[PDB]
Protein backbone atom coordinates (compact mmCIF):
# COMPACT_ATOMS: atom_id res chain seq x y z
CA UNK A 1 0.00 0.00 0.00
CA UNK A 2 2.38 2.52 -1.33
CA UNK A 3 0.73 4.74 -3.57
CA UNK A 4 3.13 4.87 -6.86
CA UNK A 5 2.02 6.47 -10.39
CA UNK A 6 1.64 3.95 -13.04
CA UNK A 7 -0.29 6.24 -15.59
CA UNK A 8 1.90 8.25 -17.40
CA UNK A 9 -1.08 10.82 -17.28
CA UNK A 10 -4.33 10.86 -15.92
CA UNK A 11 -6.70 10.69 -19.39
CA UNK A 12 -8.29 8.20 -21.82
CA UNK A 13 -4.83 7.94 -23.48
CA UNK A 14 -2.92 7.15 -20.55
CA UNK A 15 -4.70 4.21 -19.57
CA UNK A 16 -4.80 2.99 -23.32
CA UNK A 17 -1.35 3.50 -23.57
CA UNK A 18 -1.00 1.58 -19.71
CA UNK A 19 -3.21 -1.27 -21.20
CA UNK A 20 -0.96 -2.09 -23.86
CA UNK A 21 1.81 -2.39 -21.60
CA UNK A 22 3.44 -5.19 -19.97
CA UNK A 23 1.85 -4.27 -16.35
CA UNK A 24 -1.30 -4.59 -17.55
CA UNK A 25 -2.53 -8.37 -17.34
CA UNK A 26 -5.74 -8.45 -15.10
CA UNK A 27 -8.63 -6.45 -15.80
CA UNK A 28 -11.60 -6.22 -13.26
CA UNK A 29 -14.71 -4.68 -14.53
CA UNK A 30 -17.25 -3.30 -12.24
CA UNK A 31 -20.61 -2.18 -13.95
CA UNK A 32 -24.23 -1.34 -12.74
CA UNK A 33 -27.19 -0.13 -14.57
CA UNK A 34 -25.86 2.53 -16.79
CA UNK A 35 -24.30 0.27 -18.72
CA UNK A 36 -27.62 -1.39 -20.38
CA UNK A 37 -29.54 1.85 -19.86
CA UNK A 38 -28.62 2.41 -23.62
CA UNK A 39 -30.34 -1.46 -23.94
CA UNK A 40 -33.45 -0.36 -22.65
CA UNK A 41 -33.72 -1.19 -19.21
CA UNK A 42 -33.53 2.10 -17.11
CA UNK A 43 -31.70 2.78 -14.21
CA UNK A 44 -32.62 3.68 -10.79
CA UNK A 45 -31.48 6.94 -10.36
CA UNK A 46 -30.85 8.85 -13.39
CA UNK A 47 -33.76 11.70 -12.87
CA UNK A 48 -36.96 11.58 -15.49
CA UNK A 49 -35.96 8.29 -17.06
CA UNK A 50 -34.50 6.38 -13.03
CA UNK A 51 -36.84 4.00 -11.81
CA UNK A 52 -37.10 6.27 -8.89
CA UNK A 53 -38.93 8.80 -10.93
CA UNK A 54 -41.21 6.47 -11.77
CA UNK A 55 -42.94 4.07 -9.35
CA UNK A 56 -45.88 6.90 -8.21
CA UNK A 57 -48.23 4.17 -9.96
CA UNK A 58 -47.55 1.18 -7.39
CA UNK A 59 -49.11 2.38 -3.87
CA UNK A 60 -46.24 1.68 -2.32
CA UNK A 61 -45.34 2.83 1.23
CA UNK A 62 -42.01 4.69 -0.60
CA UNK A 63 -40.08 4.23 -3.29
CA UNK A 64 -37.54 2.05 -2.39
CA UNK A 65 -39.69 -0.63 -0.60
CA UNK A 66 -40.45 -2.80 -3.97
CA UNK A 67 -36.81 -3.85 -4.29
CA UNK A 68 -36.57 -4.63 -0.31
CA UNK A 69 -36.91 -8.33 0.53
CA UNK A 70 -39.06 -7.55 3.64
CA UNK A 71 -42.06 -5.95 1.65
CA UNK A 72 -41.50 -8.19 -0.84
CA UNK A 73 -41.90 -11.13 1.34
CA UNK A 74 -45.78 -9.33 2.31
CA UNK A 75 -46.63 -8.47 -0.67
CA UNK A 76 -44.87 -9.96 -3.88
CA UNK A 77 -47.21 -8.38 -7.05
CA UNK A 78 -45.69 -4.74 -6.85
CA UNK A 79 -43.01 -6.35 -7.98
CA UNK A 80 -44.01 -8.72 -10.09
CA UNK A 81 -45.66 -6.07 -11.62
CA UNK A 82 -43.17 -4.27 -12.47
CA UNK A 83 -41.42 -6.65 -13.63
CA UNK A 84 -44.24 -7.03 -16.35
CA UNK A 85 -43.67 -3.48 -17.25
CA UNK A 86 -39.92 -3.82 -17.54
CA UNK A 87 -39.04 -7.09 -18.76
CA UNK A 88 -37.54 -6.56 -22.52
CA UNK A 89 -38.99 -8.01 -25.70
CA UNK A 90 -35.61 -8.52 -26.98
CA UNK A 91 -32.24 -9.01 -24.56
CA UNK A 92 -29.65 -7.24 -27.01
CA UNK A 93 -26.08 -6.10 -25.05
CA UNK A 94 -24.73 -3.15 -25.97
CA UNK A 95 -21.63 -2.19 -26.73
CA UNK A 96 -19.97 -1.69 -23.71
CA UNK A 97 -21.29 -5.28 -23.20
CA UNK A 98 -19.48 -6.17 -26.28
CA UNK A 99 -16.34 -4.44 -25.41
CA UNK A 100 -15.91 -6.39 -22.15
CA UNK A 101 -16.41 -9.68 -24.29
CA UNK A 102 -13.21 -8.07 -26.21
CA UNK A 103 -11.20 -7.88 -22.70
CA UNK A 104 -12.31 -11.53 -22.52
CA UNK A 105 -11.51 -12.54 -26.07
CA UNK A 106 -8.31 -10.85 -25.39
CA UNK A 107 -7.21 -12.50 -22.47
CA UNK A 108 -7.51 -9.25 -20.16
CA UNK A 109 -10.64 -9.62 -18.36
CA UNK A 110 -9.70 -11.32 -14.87
CA UNK A 111 -13.32 -10.70 -13.75
CA UNK A 112 -16.59 -9.01 -14.55
CA UNK A 113 -18.40 -7.77 -11.23
CA UNK A 114 -22.18 -6.41 -11.94
CA UNK A 115 -25.02 -5.10 -10.34
CA UNK A 116 -26.74 -6.17 -13.09
CA UNK A 117 -29.96 -8.69 -13.21
CA UNK A 118 -30.36 -8.31 -16.95
CA UNK A 119 -28.30 -11.08 -18.14
CA UNK A 120 -27.09 -9.02 -20.70
CA UNK A 121 -23.27 -10.40 -20.01
CA UNK A 122 -24.02 -13.66 -20.43
CA UNK A 123 -25.29 -13.55 -23.31
CA UNK A 124 -22.40 -10.63 -24.70
CA UNK A 125 -20.45 -13.86 -24.41
CA UNK A 126 -19.23 -14.09 -20.73
CA UNK A 127 -19.23 -17.36 -18.68
CA UNK A 128 -19.74 -18.06 -15.32
CA UNK A 129 -15.61 -18.07 -15.05
CA UNK A 130 -15.76 -14.50 -15.96
CA UNK A 131 -19.02 -13.20 -14.01
CA UNK A 132 -19.52 -12.65 -10.53
CA UNK A 133 -22.99 -11.41 -10.54
CA UNK A 134 -22.97 -9.38 -7.28
CA UNK A 135 -27.02 -8.83 -6.97
CA UNK A 136 -28.20 -12.44 -8.89
CA UNK A 137 -29.87 -12.95 -12.14
CA UNK A 138 -33.06 -13.27 -13.77
CA UNK A 139 -31.78 -16.02 -15.61
CA UNK A 140 -33.05 -18.54 -12.65
CA UNK A 141 -35.30 -18.57 -10.27
CA UNK A 142 -36.52 -20.84 -7.24
CA UNK A 143 -39.01 -21.82 -4.87
CA UNK A 144 -38.62 -19.65 -1.75
CA UNK A 145 -39.50 -22.48 0.85
CA UNK A 146 -36.51 -23.96 2.64
CA UNK A 147 -38.05 -27.22 1.11
CA UNK A 148 -39.22 -27.53 -2.46
CA UNK A 149 -35.91 -24.92 -3.44
CA UNK A 150 -36.69 -26.74 -7.06
CA UNK A 151 -35.51 -24.19 -9.77
CA UNK A 152 -37.23 -22.72 -12.63
CA UNK A 153 -35.64 -21.42 -15.79
CA UNK A 154 -36.26 -17.51 -17.36
CA UNK A 155 -38.61 -18.99 -20.03
CA UNK A 156 -41.11 -20.43 -17.46
CA UNK A 157 -40.76 -17.17 -14.91
CA UNK A 158 -41.43 -14.73 -17.80
CA UNK A 159 -44.60 -16.39 -18.74
CA UNK A 160 -45.75 -16.30 -14.74
CA UNK A 161 -45.04 -12.62 -14.95
CA UNK A 162 -46.68 -11.62 -18.60
CA UNK A 163 -49.86 -13.73 -17.73
CA UNK A 164 -49.99 -11.57 -14.52
CA UNK A 165 -50.03 -14.79 -12.24
CA UNK A 166 -48.10 -14.67 -9.25
CA UNK A 167 -45.15 -17.73 -9.36
CA UNK A 168 -46.28 -20.34 -7.32
CA UNK A 169 -44.31 -23.66 -6.73
CA UNK A 170 -45.45 -26.71 -8.74
CA UNK A 171 -44.45 -28.81 -6.11
CA UNK A 172 -44.95 -27.34 -3.29
CA UNK A 173 -46.84 -23.57 -4.45
CA UNK A 174 -44.69 -21.72 -2.42
CA UNK A 175 -43.60 -18.66 -4.05
CA UNK A 176 -41.19 -19.00 -6.88
CA UNK A 177 -38.60 -15.84 -6.68
CA UNK A 178 -36.08 -14.69 -9.31
CA UNK A 179 -32.50 -15.20 -8.35
CA UNK A 180 -32.07 -11.67 -7.67
CA UNK A 181 -30.47 -9.95 -4.29
CA UNK A 182 -33.14 -7.94 -3.11
CA UNK A 183 -32.37 -5.43 -0.41
CA UNK A 184 -31.90 -6.65 2.87
CA UNK A 185 -30.46 -9.96 1.35
CA UNK A 186 -26.90 -11.73 1.86
CA UNK A 187 -24.90 -11.51 -1.16
CA UNK A 188 -23.80 -15.00 -2.58
CA UNK A 189 -20.94 -16.83 -1.52
CA UNK A 190 -19.36 -16.81 -4.79
CA UNK A 191 -19.06 -12.43 -4.52
CA UNK A 192 -16.95 -12.69 -1.17
CA UNK A 193 -14.46 -15.54 -2.33
CA UNK A 194 -13.77 -14.11 -5.58
CA UNK A 195 -12.98 -10.58 -3.92
CA UNK A 196 -10.88 -11.67 -1.69
CA UNK A 197 -8.28 -13.50 -4.43
CA UNK A 198 -9.24 -11.04 -7.30
CA UNK A 199 -7.95 -7.91 -6.21
CA UNK A 200 -4.39 -9.14 -4.90
CA UNK A 201 -3.38 -9.28 -8.80
CA UNK A 202 -5.73 -7.01 -10.43
CA UNK A 203 -3.96 -4.12 -12.33
CA UNK A 204 -6.52 -1.95 -13.79
CA UNK A 205 -10.23 -1.40 -12.13
CA UNK A 206 -13.01 0.00 -15.15
CA UNK A 207 -15.71 0.99 -13.29
CA UNK A 208 -18.36 1.24 -16.04
CA UNK A 209 -22.43 3.07 -15.44
CA UNK A 210 -22.55 2.76 -11.61
CA UNK A 211 -23.50 5.35 -9.07
CA UNK A 212 -21.51 3.42 -6.60
CA UNK A 213 -24.36 3.97 -4.09
CA UNK A 214 -24.84 0.21 -2.72
CA UNK A 215 -23.16 -1.72 -0.58
CA UNK A 216 -20.82 -3.61 0.04
CA UNK A 217 -20.20 -3.32 -4.29
CA UNK A 218 -19.20 0.05 -3.52
CA UNK A 219 -16.44 -0.86 -1.51
CA UNK A 220 -14.63 -2.79 -4.07
CA UNK A 221 -12.94 0.05 -5.55
CA UNK A 222 -10.93 -0.32 -2.11
CA UNK A 223 -9.80 -3.59 -2.68
CA UNK A 224 -7.26 -2.94 -5.35
CA UNK A 225 -3.74 -2.23 -4.42
CA UNK A 226 -3.07 1.28 -4.17
CA UNK A 227 -1.08 1.52 -7.09
CA UNK A 228 -3.52 0.12 -9.30
CA UNK A 229 -5.48 2.63 -12.02
CA UNK A 230 -8.89 3.05 -11.99
CA UNK A 231 -10.68 4.32 -14.73
CA UNK A 232 -14.38 5.07 -14.22
CA UNK A 233 -16.94 5.76 -17.68
CA UNK A 234 -20.26 7.01 -16.71
CA UNK A 235 -22.16 10.20 -17.39
CA UNK A 236 -21.15 11.83 -13.98
CA UNK A 237 -18.40 11.67 -11.88
CA UNK A 238 -18.71 8.88 -8.95
CA UNK A 239 -16.92 7.09 -6.16
CA UNK A 240 -15.54 10.15 -4.26
CA UNK A 241 -15.45 10.22 -0.74
CA UNK A 242 -18.18 12.39 1.22
CA UNK A 243 -16.40 15.77 2.46
CA UNK A 244 -18.27 14.90 5.52
CA UNK A 245 -17.80 11.21 5.91
CA UNK A 246 -9.93 5.01 -0.41
CA UNK A 247 -12.63 6.36 -2.35
CA UNK A 248 -11.76 8.17 -6.31
CA UNK A 249 -9.82 11.09 -6.52
CA UNK A 250 -9.66 12.21 -10.46
CA UNK A 251 -9.25 16.22 -9.12
CA UNK A 252 -7.51 16.82 -5.73
CA UNK A 253 -3.87 17.64 -6.04
CA UNK A 254 -2.97 14.16 -4.54
CA UNK A 255 -4.51 12.49 -7.82
CA UNK A 256 -2.28 9.43 -9.17
CA UNK A 257 -4.58 6.85 -10.57
CA UNK A 258 -7.98 8.12 -11.05
CA UNK A 259 -9.39 8.70 -14.43
CA UNK A 260 -13.21 9.68 -15.02
CA UNK A 261 -14.18 9.62 -18.63
CA UNK A 262 -17.61 11.51 -18.66
CA UNK A 263 -20.21 10.76 -21.21
CA UNK A 264 -21.89 7.28 -22.32
CA UNK A 265 -20.77 4.01 -21.84
CA UNK A 266 -21.06 3.04 -24.94
CA UNK A 267 -19.26 5.91 -26.49
CA UNK A 268 -16.50 6.01 -23.73
CA UNK A 269 -15.81 2.11 -24.93
CA UNK A 270 -15.68 3.20 -28.43
CA UNK A 271 -13.17 5.56 -27.76
CA UNK A 272 -11.09 3.44 -25.62
CA UNK A 273 -11.44 0.97 -28.33
CA UNK A 274 -10.17 2.93 -30.73
CA UNK A 275 -7.31 3.92 -28.80
CA UNK A 276 -6.70 -0.08 -28.29
CA UNK A 277 -6.97 -0.23 -32.33
CA UNK A 278 -9.25 -2.57 -31.15
CA UNK A 279 -12.50 -0.38 -32.91
CA UNK A 280 -13.23 -2.46 -36.05
CA UNK A 281 -13.10 -5.54 -33.90
CA UNK A 282 -15.66 -3.97 -31.80
CA UNK A 283 -17.46 -2.85 -34.37
CA UNK A 284 -17.62 -6.10 -36.39
CA UNK A 285 -18.58 -8.24 -33.08
CA UNK A 286 -21.30 -5.63 -32.08
CA UNK A 287 -22.46 -5.85 -35.48
CA UNK A 288 -22.40 -9.55 -36.12
CA UNK A 289 -24.22 -10.28 -32.45
CA UNK A 290 -26.71 -7.88 -32.98
CA UNK A 291 -27.58 -9.00 -37.01
CA UNK A 292 -27.92 -13.15 -35.43
CA UNK A 293 -29.78 -11.38 -32.17
CA UNK A 294 -31.79 -9.65 -34.45
CA UNK A 295 -33.12 -12.71 -36.74
CA UNK A 296 -34.48 -14.63 -33.94
CA UNK B 1 -23.05 -8.41 5.14
CA UNK B 2 -26.05 -7.47 2.86
CA UNK B 3 -27.35 -5.69 0.46
CA UNK B 4 -27.73 -2.09 1.46
CA UNK B 5 -28.22 1.35 0.40
CA UNK B 6 -26.66 5.30 1.26
C1 LIG C 1 -34.73 -9.13 -16.85
C2 LIG C 1 -35.62 -7.94 -17.24
C3 LIG C 1 -36.40 -7.44 -16.02
C4 LIG C 1 -35.51 -6.47 -15.20
C5 LIG C 1 -36.38 -5.71 -14.18
C6 LIG C 1 -35.91 -6.02 -12.72
C7 LIG C 1 -35.12 -4.83 -12.13
C8 LIG C 1 -35.09 -4.90 -10.58
C9 LIG C 1 -33.78 -5.59 -10.10
C10 LIG C 1 -33.45 -5.18 -8.63
C11 LIG C 1 -31.91 -5.11 -8.43
C12 LIG C 1 -31.57 -5.21 -6.92
C13 LIG C 1 -30.26 -4.60 -6.55
O1 LIG C 1 -30.48 -3.22 -6.14
C14 LIG C 1 -29.34 -2.54 -6.50
O2 LIG C 1 -29.72 -1.17 -7.08
C15 LIG C 1 -28.98 -1.12 -8.38
C16 LIG C 1 -27.68 -0.40 -8.15
O3 LIG C 1 -27.70 0.88 -8.75
P1 LIG C 1 -26.57 1.23 -9.94
O4 LIG C 1 -26.08 0.02 -10.58
O5 LIG C 1 -25.36 1.85 -9.40
O6 LIG C 1 -27.28 2.18 -11.10
P2 LIG C 1 -27.90 3.69 -10.75
O7 LIG C 1 -29.32 3.76 -11.06
O8 LIG C 1 -27.84 3.92 -9.30
O9 LIG C 1 -27.03 4.81 -11.61
C17 LIG C 1 -26.50 4.44 -12.87
C18 LIG C 1 -25.28 5.24 -13.09
O10 LIG C 1 -24.74 5.03 -14.53
C19 LIG C 1 -25.05 6.42 -15.15
N1 LIG C 1 -25.62 6.12 -16.39
C20 LIG C 1 -26.87 5.82 -16.48
N2 LIG C 1 -27.07 5.54 -17.79
C21 LIG C 1 -25.71 5.70 -18.43
C22 LIG C 1 -25.20 5.58 -19.70
N3 LIG C 1 -26.08 5.19 -20.78
N4 LIG C 1 -23.91 5.81 -19.92
C23 LIG C 1 -23.09 6.17 -18.92
N5 LIG C 1 -23.53 6.30 -17.67
C24 LIG C 1 -24.81 6.08 -17.39
C25 LIG C 1 -25.91 7.16 -14.23
O11 LIG C 1 -25.54 8.59 -14.28
C26 LIG C 1 -25.61 6.65 -12.92
O12 LIG C 1 -24.41 7.33 -12.36
C27 LIG C 1 -28.74 -2.51 -8.77
O13 LIG C 1 -27.49 -2.65 -9.50
C28 LIG C 1 -28.69 -3.31 -7.52
O14 LIG C 1 -29.42 -4.53 -7.68
N1 LIG D 1 -29.98 -3.44 -15.56
C1 LIG D 1 -30.23 -3.81 -14.16
O1 LIG D 1 -30.12 -4.93 -13.77
C2 LIG D 1 -30.67 -2.75 -13.15
C3 LIG D 1 -31.47 -1.73 -13.56
C4 LIG D 1 -31.86 -0.79 -12.67
C5 LIG D 1 -31.46 -0.88 -11.34
N2 LIG D 1 -30.68 -1.90 -10.94
C6 LIG D 1 -30.28 -2.85 -11.82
Amino acid sequence: SQKERLLDELTLEGVARYMQSERCRRVICLVGAGISTSAGIPDFRSPSTGLYDNLEKYHLPYPEAIFEISYFKKHPEPFFALAKELYPGQFKPTICHYFMRLLKDKGLLLRCYTQNIDTLERIAGLEQEDLVEAHGTFYTSHCVSASCRHEYPLSWMKEKIFSEVTPKCEDCQSLVKPDIVFFGESLPARFFSCMQSDFLKVDLLLVMGTSLQVQPFASLISKAPLSTPRLLINKEKAGQSDPFLGGMDFDSKKAYRDVAWLGECDQGCLALAELLGWKKELEDLVRREHASIDAQ
Amino acid sequence: PRKQLA
